């Protein structure tokens, strides 16, 4: 006798847990488009300082007079000869693959480039920003409320940064989007898992992943579709401005109502979910008197993380493993351009990639375990981009394959420690670790493009940062204990007693 | 102040071959960056050919491969080119520059192919 008791005699397979489900999990894809858009967005093409409009480009026996050359045999893309002295008159962008991008429009080139990417590093602000406080709103508040409000957040911000007048316009716009693109990412699994009973949260996750990789799909053909960076965010944007025409159909979280200390309103959306669901002889028993005689034994943060030596050591372990592998993850999926190949076919083979990764660290946790399965993910990411790093622009196949085996290994890592934290923190504190250390993923996102920004140091460093941080998270995580026997600790006591028994 | 004078002009017929030299003082020729240019009468400033510091790279332009030849020394800490098989498109006067997008160019030398 608990909710899952109620769930199963409602139904659990009835045409609401499908419809609800499908509808709540469809905007990932533009989830995926969104959190990458920036690589498509704002790709720099080649440019050149542009020579005065006073001097006679004919008489002057054309640009090549005007422009000092680099190695490459292409023009300087910050300098320009006096007849030296730096950009003075604007740039000249060739049209031949990009029509326009946000570079193209405002000159984030030579002097002040930094910014095309400290738009994305204050994307990911905003992101954590609405992950966190959004979380604490959903909690107070509720779920389909929340939720609603990130889908008019989330359409109404790319809607503004797709005509945005300024670059200051642009980043604001950037970080609200993200301020509600975290809280929305967040509030489809929890809503989607609350609705559901206990034996479907690996299905609901399994959709859940592959949803995204068909959104990185989706995103790799609407821009070959849509070259154009001010109709590419529109189009990537008014979708969830039709879902959320169409989403009031939503039905709310029973099971948070019920935490609520009431219950009348969850009597209703249960009756409403009997309803629905087309089942109605077995729901009419359902009234008030029950929902106290089934829901009474679960009615019955920090701080505590951070006193506990065993609590405050997994957590700074977990918390390290997370921001490596997230910042190393969006480090390497940001930057594309530079792979020789086209970024659409880059991107596609990049999608692909996730399903079979999926497999094979299924695979390797339901044959071995999960540590070495870490340990062998995140290895081998970190010397493939390496590698990458060291290969020079010369060769691209090659550098194409390790980057893609990369991106592999990175989200093979990433579902890896998501079911590791699962199975290793005690229950008492699950939720909220789990909490921890994915703000410790938003912050690892945040950093990487502050890593990318010193580029001008060096031409490959970041990549050899990328490579170097997760090499030493899997060194530092070598400590951690395996949970392939399926100890399930519920407080503190257990785990040092599991750890002296290991 | 740093100075870049160069010398090794002259008067000489098509097919033969000259000795230019780029007097670097101040900096070391093997740390920077050196260029080469030529403006023909009737035309413009082109980039002819560069070579790197501590010998990273050298690369040519259309008409100086296998034409042409620039090395380098640091006891004299100058910067010389050799030629051969000159054309009469190739009279011009060439100036050094010590990198790319500097401030630091030479005076020039005229150098004459008459045909
Ligand atoms: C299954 C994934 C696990 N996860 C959790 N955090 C991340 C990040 N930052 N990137 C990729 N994947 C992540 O979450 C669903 P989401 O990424 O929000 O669609
Ligand atoms: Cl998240």
């Amino acid at each position: 006798m608990a909710f899952n008791d109620l769930l199963k005699q409602v139904g659990g397979v009835g045409r609401f847990q499908l419809i609800q489900v499908t509808m709540v999990v469809a905007p990932l894809l533009l989830m995926a488009s969104h959190n990458t858009l920036q690589n498509f967005t704002a790709a720099i093409p080649p440019h050149h300082c542009r020579p005065p409009a006073n001097a006679n480009l004919s008489k002057d026996g054309g640009l090549e007079a005007w422009l000092p050359l680099d190695k490459q045999g292409q023009p300087e893309s910050c300098l320009r000869f006096t007849s030296t002295e730096p950009c003075i008159d604007g740039w000249v962008y060739d049209n031949s693959t990009f029509p326009s991008t946000i570079v193209t429009e405002w000159n984030l080139v030579c002097s002040h480039r930094a910014f095309r990417q400290l738009a994305q590093s204050l994307y990911m602000v905003g992101v954590l920003l609405g992950a966190m406080v959004f979380g604490y709103l959903a909690d107070r508040l509720g779920r389909r409320k929340v939720l609603i409000l990130n889908y008019l957040q989330t359409a109404v911000s790319g809607t503004c940064a797709a005509y945005a007048p300024n670059y200051t316009v642009y980043c604001v716009f950037r970080l609200l989007s993200g301020m509600s693109l975290a809280s929305i990412a967040i509030n489809c699994m929890t809503l989607n898992v609350e609705w559901m009973p206990i034996h479907t949260r690996a299905y609901v996750g399994t959709l859940i992943g592959y949803v995204y990789s068909l959104g990185q799909f989706l995103l790799a053909g609407i821009a070959y579709a849509v070259p154009h960076w001010r109709h590419l965010q529109l189009v990537v944007s008014v979708p969830f401005f039709i879902a959320f025409i169409y989403s009031w159909f939503f039905i709310e979280s029973a099971r948070w109502y019920s935490s609520s200390g009431r219950l009348d309103l969850t009597l209703r959306a249960l009756q409403r979910v009997a309803r629905i669901n087309g089942k109605q002889e077995e729901g009419a028993k359902l009234s008030i008197e029950v929902l106290r005689t089934s829901l009474q034994k679960e009615l019955t943060s920090a701080m505590e993380l951070l006193r506990c030596p065993t609590l405050r050591h997994l957590f700074l372990c977990l918390s390290m493993l997370w921001f490596a592998t997230s910042f190393a993850y969006y480090g390497l999926v940001m930057d594309l351009q530079g792979f020789g190949v086209s970024m659409y076919l880059i991107q596609v083979i990049f999608g692909a990639v996730d399903l079979p990764a999926k497999f094979v660290c299924f695979l390797v946790i339901n044959s071995m375990g999960r540590r070495p399965a870490q340990m062998a993910s995140l290895l081998l990411a970190g010397i493939c981009i390496l590698v990458n790093g060291i290969i020079p622009k010369s060769h691209t196949i090659i550098r194409t394959s390790l980057a893609v085996l990369g991106k592999g290994c990175l989200a093979s890592s990433f579902n890896c420690i998501f079911l590791y934290t699962g199975e290793l923190y005690p229950t008492v504190i699950r939720q909220t670790g789990l909490g921890m250390g994915s703000t410790m993923a938003r912050v690892g996102s945040i950093v990487s493009p502050l890593v990318s920004m010193t580029a001008e140091f060096y031409p490959s460093m970041p990549l050899f940062i990328f490579g170097a941080v997760p090499v030493v998270a899997s060194a530092v995580t070598a400590l951690l204990p395996e949970t392939l026997g399926q100890p399930l600790p519920d407080t503190v006591q257990d785990l040092k007693s599991r750890s002296r028994g290991k | 102040q740093v100075q870049l004078v160069e010398s090794g002009g002259g008067l000489v017929q098509a097919g033969g071959s000259l000795r230019l030299s780029c007097a670097a003082s101040g900096f070391p020729v093997k740390t920077e960056w050196m260029e080469w240019y030529r403006q023909a009468p009737g035309k413009e400033r082109e980039w002819v050919a560069a070579i790197w510091s501590y010998g990273s790279g050298t690369r040519y332009a259309d008409s100086v491969k296998g034409r042409f030849t620039i090395s380098r020394d640091n006891a004299k800490n100058t910067v010389y080119l050799q030629m051969n098989s000159l054309k009469p498109e190739d009279t011009a006067v060439y100036y050094c520059l010590v990198r790319v997008g500097s401030w630091y160019h030479g005076q020039g030398t005229q150098v004459t192919v008459s045909a």
